[PDB]
DNA sequence: GCCTATCGATGTATATATCTGACACGTGCCTGGAGACTAGGGAGTAATCCCCTTGGCGGTTAAAACGCGGGGGACAGCGCGTACGTGCGTTTAAGCGGTGCTAGAGCTGTCTACGACCAATTGAGCGGCCTCGGCACCGGGATTCTGAT
DNA sequence: ATCAGAATCCCGGTGCCGAGGCCGCTCAATTGGTCGTAGACAGCTCTAGCACCGCTTAAACGCACGTACGCGCTGTCCCCCGCGTTTTAACCGCCAAGGGGATTACTCCCTAGTCTCCAGGCACGTGTCAGATATATACATCGATAGGC
């Protein structure tokens, strides 16, 4: 009858994605991504793979960091359980939500 | 020929991975959609700089090097890349 | 009694003064012809206390003779108040009445000394005498005293008329000049004073038979001989001392190891004065200054005070000279002197005060920042109040204070200028003075003031004894080449003594060996100490103006000390090598770093030869002069243009002027043949000098000549309301209309003067009215008044000189301030009495 | 006889001045100025290849990777404070858990 | 065919001064191939904009001490200025 | 006697300054400040007015944009009230340290 | 007893109103007490790093005198540029 | 006319431009079509702030544009105020604007 | 008596033309001045960065476009490179 | 427990009031923009190799897709009782107003050391490649954690 | 409570191709000479920031409790997680077109630099009227009022 209790494997998770370095997104979808959005600017673009290795990089850290200024305002609120009105908030105060 | 969707690729699960390097314990499935929608407008103005920068550049390829000077006008910097 | 005992004066009643050897002979001569019955005259000369020589002989008639009065006095003005004051100070036994002021007061005064006819001795003017003689001569007089007697050069004089018409016993005429050129005043004098034996005919035989004694010495002798009973004269400094002699005094200091650490820290970090012999200037002036704050104070040093910021004796210890000077001055509190401290660096001041309130002594503080009215506090505050001592700097003291009360005088650091410090010094030491005055100059043995003083010291004496014997053996003022080779010298001095002991140098000192006796509180004038001589073969060495404690100034930094110095330098740029020299250094290994850049610091370049500094001083010479001269040009150019718009101006508003132009270029020719004094005999004294009448400023009291009224006004043309200004609306309301006319239409120019006639409402019935209107004010939005322009005075009085004669009118002023107690009047009287009433012009002044 | 060696460098003084030139900075360079700029970029580099070499060590690593170069920064607060908008390719995340979040 | 020049020799020089055992890998060296080459545009920028802010010609020391104080975070700053002025002072002593 | 309720003179206040242009600290006090902080870094430096008058200007721009966002973090946090955690939390956000 | 006095630190001259009244600006309605000592920290760390800068500028320039100039370069750099008291 | 900027229309100064560019050591050299375009667009941004200061002084009733109109000015444009996120404007204050949490019942 | 120069009289001769009778205080003057300098700066330095990026000598009205076209918000790029084009077009026919 | 009023209190936008320096305009002059004349190498000029990305196949797997079950946090309710809003008075000192002062900013001139441009030349490092083992990686060792005891 | 029993490391041993090292030829870093301007460096001239006093009146200090907010603890209840369980096409290995980037080599115009000049921009100049300050509202919300229902 044994199982871990809510939350507490997700702290192993945490633990484990922070202790490993490589990329939690999937690629090949990733990929199509860029060259969807890519689309609404030019048709026919060629992409280098680097350029698109570069651009999930950056996305990747982006959002963690936003992923990390949400929790923090969650707890702030007292909650733990992240919702849009976190990043809301998070996004208007860095003034990208300028 | 055309793509379409795959935003929801980054999938529950992919966006579920990225909180928990982020240190995330418990995740709203309201985020989901608001990750997705914050992430394409990101996506949207890298890639319009480096589109720009491909033009200024008279290609047809996108290169490493204007996601670099993207990032680099945004005030970001991404080291491994180019150079 | 031994000189009829200076005790017996004493007893009788003689306070506040020692009768020097001088004081105490006169009065004893004073009380021997008083045994002889010959009346006498003290002709000593001004400013050996004749009054108080005089006031001791009432002491010596009252108490030993009991000749109860009353006495006269008649003395000048000036001299009145001094009398009263030495009397009441020092015979306070005898009450002297004071017979002086206007019409109205004396009209008082004689109706109050008759009421109160207890005085034993009176106070007069000789105009008041002369006007008065009638009542004078009401009280029965036992003995006369005139002082300044030369007043009665002239037996035809009525002041000596009616002085002989006083009844008289004994005769005591004081007189600083007893021969004004002329026997007939000695005699006149001599004549006056004892009439039995010398008669008032006698004059005749008197010129006649000693006229030439300046080739007769036999006369010379028979003179003095009839002379010695009834005429008493002496020369100064020998016996008649008058000014206590000044002692000067260096005193020499140890330093502390605190001041030592930033000695040694400041002369290292700049080495490259050292080596950039053309940035010397700059930076060893710079240095030199942190220097002199060294050795004044190391808390002159941001964060150098140890936090916290506790008052505390940490502060002497800081300070070798702070050490001595806190020693020094519980001596001097001891001992009841009174000190003035002077300084250039006002910082240090601070710090003083600090100190003073630490140790609670009485201070008072008087620098370039306190204003006129509290520097008179501060002095009247010293002069009633027991303040030991008084904080001043240097440069602010020496304009026309007077602090003769205290007696001992230290310089903490000299000026660039020994004028100043001279200047200073004729505040305290001052005619006056009856303390002998001890004068200190602050050096650190072995230190940079030392060395600064050498050379300074020889400039500053050669300076101080050029100025009183007029022969000026300036020291050349050498190039800033040579003063930066000067400084080097100065900086390479003493390095093995200063360095070799790092710890602190300061010495206990017996300060009374150095400082010579003290009685009562005041310093033994001794001439400064020649070490004494033992005789066996004279040796020659220079215990002159130069040399205290037998230390002889002027003499360079030794050459082991120079050596030290260059040595240090490379020793220094070894540190640095060492530093650079040495392998790549990290953070987390926390090396010692360098401080920034070398030439990050400026380095001044090689000199061009000597040849080419000539020729670069002519450029510098040639290309200043060059431009001076058509930029000047220029600038008149503009100059002239702006007098168009003047002219203009005036031209474009249809305005007449009534101001009268500058006439400032005019030889004044009253008759061209040497200016020698026009003899003023003794008649009426009251016909060339100032007529003060209470009154109506705007009618003057002219019988049937022009009469020119003449009134101060600003540049506004706007009419004042109230006061005499709404007397002369009174009189016309004209001077109103041009005065608004002459300011909206630009008519009123500094020192110029309005003139219009005054007859509009109430003329005269015979002669004109003019009123002279000067523009002496101009006043801002910032409402600030100067001082009735007093440059446009001047200019006013000539111009009213040259209309008034020219014209043949007289003049009427009113006095002004004359309702405000304390008001400077003597500026405007002078200029009005030299311009008009001296040059025989009627001058009328209204109150 | 290279005017690295001159100057001790391990960095290229003429291929610096040669940046330095091509760059447009200015209309005039002295000589010295790349030496101190190389010298500076030099001296950082390596105390950041310290860290990074502690890093590695402490990791039983031989070599070092990217991953101890994203750690080394932010130890450093002023590399941290100077990098701070720089992203390192497969650098990763700090360890890091909120009291909040932990368990009772 | 193609030429193509790059830091990596000095940073691999300096590697051994730090750790003369330790090695490293491509992606690293790329990295911080990029970061000095980053920075020493931050530092002539500065030093550009400084001199026209004083509207100098020449760009020196001055402007290298300066620039880098502003850049390197206050006291980060001041270990490379020492090294940097003695490595200037090398040279400039030496010829 | 009259007196406002709690937060009727504070939406005043908000409203009357939000609707003014004027500086709202005192030129003399930040000018100390200013100074005696000068201290820190330098024996001896001089100041033009302006230079003081700019940097008031912005160090008001500065804070009251700082106000805004913590008012925000409070309302977010359900109060009214605000408090230093708010303060920290968003320049945290702001990547202030 | 005028001599010299203790006196507060000019920091605490931004007074509680001062700060009251821009946080007022700022659209706040209700503040804690801790909030005076707080936002004072935070200015001055604010200013400490401007002024050091721009003393920085100044002291390259050689010159004694701080200017606005001085300011505007810091606080562009800073990324907070200010119009309105130069160019 | 001789100046280059009547003959593009302009007001601003393309003399003043290539100069300025040329001495801003930007590139080696600089193209004479370079400074008109950057004096036309200057120009144009010139025009299109001016017109929102014009109408908020005019809306302000008053005839003279002061700081306090261009703050409200730029905050208003949305893209103004984006462009100048982080620039401060002396003399501006801020947009009135309360929390509906903090208006009243 | 050393002369400067600012942006003033075209600001003040642009200001009567989309608002006549109205006026400008000498603050927003020097911020209207400050602004244009500013502007200028960002689009000369990425103009210089771009040059460089594609080793030109060369400044062109392109790279004043390309970085405009950074620079400028998504609708307001629009409007400035229409002038900008308009003014080239205009005087490159003298 | 309203909810409709209500006075009137304290305050707020408005009227018309008057007052002035900051807003305008130009003057007198210059200085640097233009209108010339001119050269040559920079950007465009085009052709080309051969490469990088895109195209393309299916396999095999981890991975994502989809749900139940639930207990703890998400969510609101409530009373506690402090502390922060408010208006009182008290007192300090910030402001607007001056004064005197000289440090230090400011321009100018002359020329030289420092670096610019030009050049010959050597060799640092350069492209292309080869060799060895730190590392990845796999199976499978032991250790230590949770919630069930 | 202590322990069983999920699930976390530690470890040996393997084997791959990347890291470190080799040489190469080119083109440029260091070696070698001339000029010249900048800056520097020194001078002289004048400005504005600075130190000081001064009165004034508004501000902040300092008063108090009332007030209502944020507090801690209350209870509710259903959602993200834990794990199963289902099902995916991503990842991965292999090949292979050819669009295109980067390579090559070349031409002529453009911009830079040339000299002479003049007209738009400015600093100084002078004035004036829109906005600042009057002053006392007229007129709105808030406070308690304060009722009635």
């Amino acid at each position: 009858p044994h199982r871990y209790r809510p939350g507490t494997v997700a702290l192993r998770e945490i633990r484990r994605y922070q202790k490993s370095t490589e990329l939690l997104i999937r690629k090949l979808p990733f990929q199509r991504l860029v060259r969807e959005i890519a689309q609404d600017f030019k048709t026919d673009l060629r992409f280098q793979s680097s350029a698109v290795m570069a651009l999930q990089e950056a996305s990747e850290a982006y959002l963690v960091a936003l992923f990390e200024d949400t929790n923090l305002a969650a707890i702030h609120a007292k909650r733990v359980t992240i919702m849009p009105k976190d990043i809301q908030l998070a996004r208007r105060i860095r003034g990208e939500r300028a | 020929k055309v793509l379409r969707d795959n935003i929801q690729g980054i999938t529950k699960p992919a966006i579920r991975r990225l909180a928990r390097r982020g240190g995330v314990k418990r995740i709203s499935g309201l985020i989901y959609e608001e990750t997705r929608g914050v992430l394409k407008v990101f996506l949207e103005n890298v890639i319009r700089d480096a589109v720009t920068y491909t033009e200024h550049a008279k290609r047809k390829t996108v290169t490493a090097m204007d996601v670099v000077y993207a990032l680099k006008r945004q005030g970001r910097t991404l080291y491994g890349f180019g150079g | 009694a031994a000189r009829v005992q200076e005790q017996d004066l004493r007893q009788w009643g003689l306070t506040g003064i020692h009768l020097r050897s001088y004081q105490l002979e006169g009065v004893n001569w004073l009380a021997q012809r008083f045994h002889c019955q010959n009346g006498c005259i003290l002709g000593d000369e001004m400013g050996l206390g004749k009054t108080c020589q005089t006031i001791a002989l009432f002491i010596y008639l009252a108490g030993r003779l009991n000749d109860e009065g009353p006495f006269l006095i008649l003395c000048p003005l000036s001299v009145l108040s001094n009398w009263k004051e030495e009397m009441q100070r020092f015979a306070p036994g005898l009450s002297c009445v004071t017979y002086a002021g206007d019409k109205e007061e004396r009209a008082c005064l004689q109706q109050d000394l008759k009421q109160e006819s207890r005085f034993h001795v009176l106070l007069t003017t000789y105009e008041i005498c002369l006007k008065d003689a009638s009542f004078l001569k009401s009280f029965p007089w036992s003995v006369l005293v005139v002082d300044e007697a030369h007043r009665l050069k002239n037996q035809s004089s009525l002041l000596h008329k009616t002085l002989s018409e006083f009844s008289v016993v004994f005769s005591l005429l004081l007189t600083g000049t007893p021969i004004q050129n002329s026997l007939q005043e000695l005699y006149s004098l001599l004549s006056f004073v004892e009439p039995d034996l010398f008669s008032k005919e006698e004059v005749g035989d008197f010129i006649q038979r000693y006229q030439d004694i300046e080739k007769e010495s036999e006369s010379a002798s028979e003179l003095h001989k009839l002379l010695q009973p009834f005429l008493l004269r002496r020369v100064k400094a020998e016996v008649a001392t008058e000014l206590p002699k000044k002692t000067e005094v260096v005193i020499y200091h140890g330093m502390s190891a605190l001041q030592k650490k930033y000695y040694k820290a400041i002369l290292m970090k700049d080495l490259d004065a050292f080596e950039n012999e053309t940035a010397k200037k700059v930076k060893l002036q710079n240095i030199l200054s942190q220097l002199r704050k060294c050795v004044d104070h190391p808390y002159l040093f941001d964060g150098v005070e140890p936090e916290p910021f506790e008052v505390g004796d940490h502060l002497t210890e800081a300070s070798g000279k702070l050490h001595l000077l806190d020693k020094l001055l519980a001596f001097l509190y001891s001992g009841g002197h009174r000190v003035l401290l002077f300084s250039q660096m006002t910082q240090m001041l601070d710090i003083l005060q600090d100190y003073m309130d630490y140790r609670g002594y009485s201070y008072e503080r008087v620098d370039g920042s306190v204003r006129g009215e509290e520097r008179h506090l501060a002095i009247k505050n010293f002069g009633q109040q027991p303040i030991f001592v008084f904080l001043l700097s240097t440069r602010a003291g020496g304009v026309g204070m007077n602090l003769t009360a205290a007696d001992t005088v230290i310089f903490v650091d000299s000026d660039f200028n020994p004028q100043n410090d001279l200047q200073a010094a004729a505040r305290a030491h001052r005619i006056g003075q009856n303390k002998s005055v001890k004068v200190i100059r602050l050096i650190g043995r072995d230190t940079v003031e030392e060395i600064v003083y050498r050379k300074a010291a020889s400039k500053l004496q050669l300076t101080n004894m050029i100025i009183e014997g007029g022969h000026f053996t300036l020291g050349a003022q050498k190039p800033a080449a040579d003063a930066d080779l000067q400084l080097s010298e100065i900086l390479k001095f003493g390095l093995d003594k200063l360095l070799a002991s790092e710890g602190s140098t300061m010495d206990e000192i017996d300060l009374e060996s150095i400082l010579g006796e003290t009685k009562d509180g005041q310093w033994v004038s001794d001439a400064l100490p020649a070490a004494e001589g033992g005789s066996r073969d004279q040796e020659e060495g220079k215990n002159h103006m130069y040399l205290f404690e037998g230390k002889d100034y002027s003499k360079e930094p030794s050459k082991e000390d120079r050596k030290s110095f260059e040595q240090l330098v490379n020793l220094q740029k070894t540190l640095l090598e060492k530093a650079s020299q040495e392998g790549r250094s990290l953070r987390n290994k926390g090396s010692v770093l360098i401080p920034g850049l070398v030439e990050g610091s400026t380095k001044r370049k090689r000199v061009l030869s000597p040849e080419e500094l000539e020729d670069r001083q002519k450029k510098r010479q040639e290309a200043a002069a060059k431009r001076r001269r058509l930029i000047e040009e220029k600038k008149r150019q503009k100059e002239e243009a702006e007098h168009k718009k003047k002219m203009a101006w005036w031209e474009s508003n249809n305005y007449q002027s009534f101001c009268l132009p500058s006439e400032e270029s005019e030889p004044e020719d009253l008759e061209n043949g040497e200016e020698s004094s026009a003899e003023l005999d003794y008649q009426d004294p009251d016909a060339t000098s100032l007529k003060y009448v209470s009154g109506d400023v705007t009618h003057p009291q002219a019988g049937a000549e022009d009469a020119l009224i003449v009134h101060c006004v600003d540049d506004s043309g706007h009419w004042g309301r109230g006061g005499l200004f709404t007397a002369l609306e009174k009189r016309s309301a004209e001077p109103r209309k041009i005065y608004e006319l002459a300011g909206k239409m630009k008519d009123l120019s500094l020192g110029g003067v309005l003139l219009f006639p005054v007859d509009d409402k109430e003329s005269r019935n015979k002669g004109q009215d003019l009123l002279a209107l000067i523009v002496a004010q101009h006043r801002d939005r910032s409402n600030v008044l100067s001082g009735i322009k007093m440059a446009a005075l001047e200019e006013g009085l000539k111009k009213i000189f040259l209309a008034a004669k020219k014209k043949k009118a007289s003049v009427h002023l009113p006095r002004i301030g004359h309702a405000t107690k304390g008001f400077n009047w003597y500026g405007t009287e002078r200029l009005i009495r030299k311009h008009l009433a001296a040059r025989g012009i009627p001058t009328y002044i209204y109150y | 006889k290279t005017r690295s060696s001159r100057a001790g460098l391990q960095f290229p003084v003429g291929r610096v001045h040669r940046l330095l030139r091509k760059g447009n900075y200015a209309e005039r360079v002295g000589a010295g100025a790349p030496v101190y700029l190389a010298a500076v970029l030099e001296y950082l580099t390596a105390e950041i290849l310290e860290l990074a070499g502690n890093a590695a060590r402490d990791n039983k690593k031989t070599r070092i990777i990217p991953r101890h170069l994203q750690l080394a920064v932010r130890n450093d607060e002023e590399l941290n404070k100077l990098l701070g908008r720089v992203t390192i390719a497969q650098g990763g995340v700090l360890p890091n858990i909120q009291s909040v979040l932990l368990p009772k | 065919k193609t030429r193509k020049e790059s830091y990596a020799i000095y940073v691999y020089k300096v590697l051994k001064q730090v750790h003369p055992d330790t090695g490293i890998s491509s992606k690293a060296m790329s990295i911080m191939n990029s970061f000095v080459n980053d920075v020493f545009e931050r530092i002539a920028g500065e030093a550009s904009r400084l001199a026209h802010y004083n509207k100098r010609s020449t760009i020196t020391s001055r402007e290298i001490q300066t620039a880098v104080r502003l850049l390197l975070p206050g006291e980060l700053a001041k270990h490379a200025v020492s090294e940097g002025t003695k490595a200037v002072t090398k040279y400039t002593s030496a010829k």
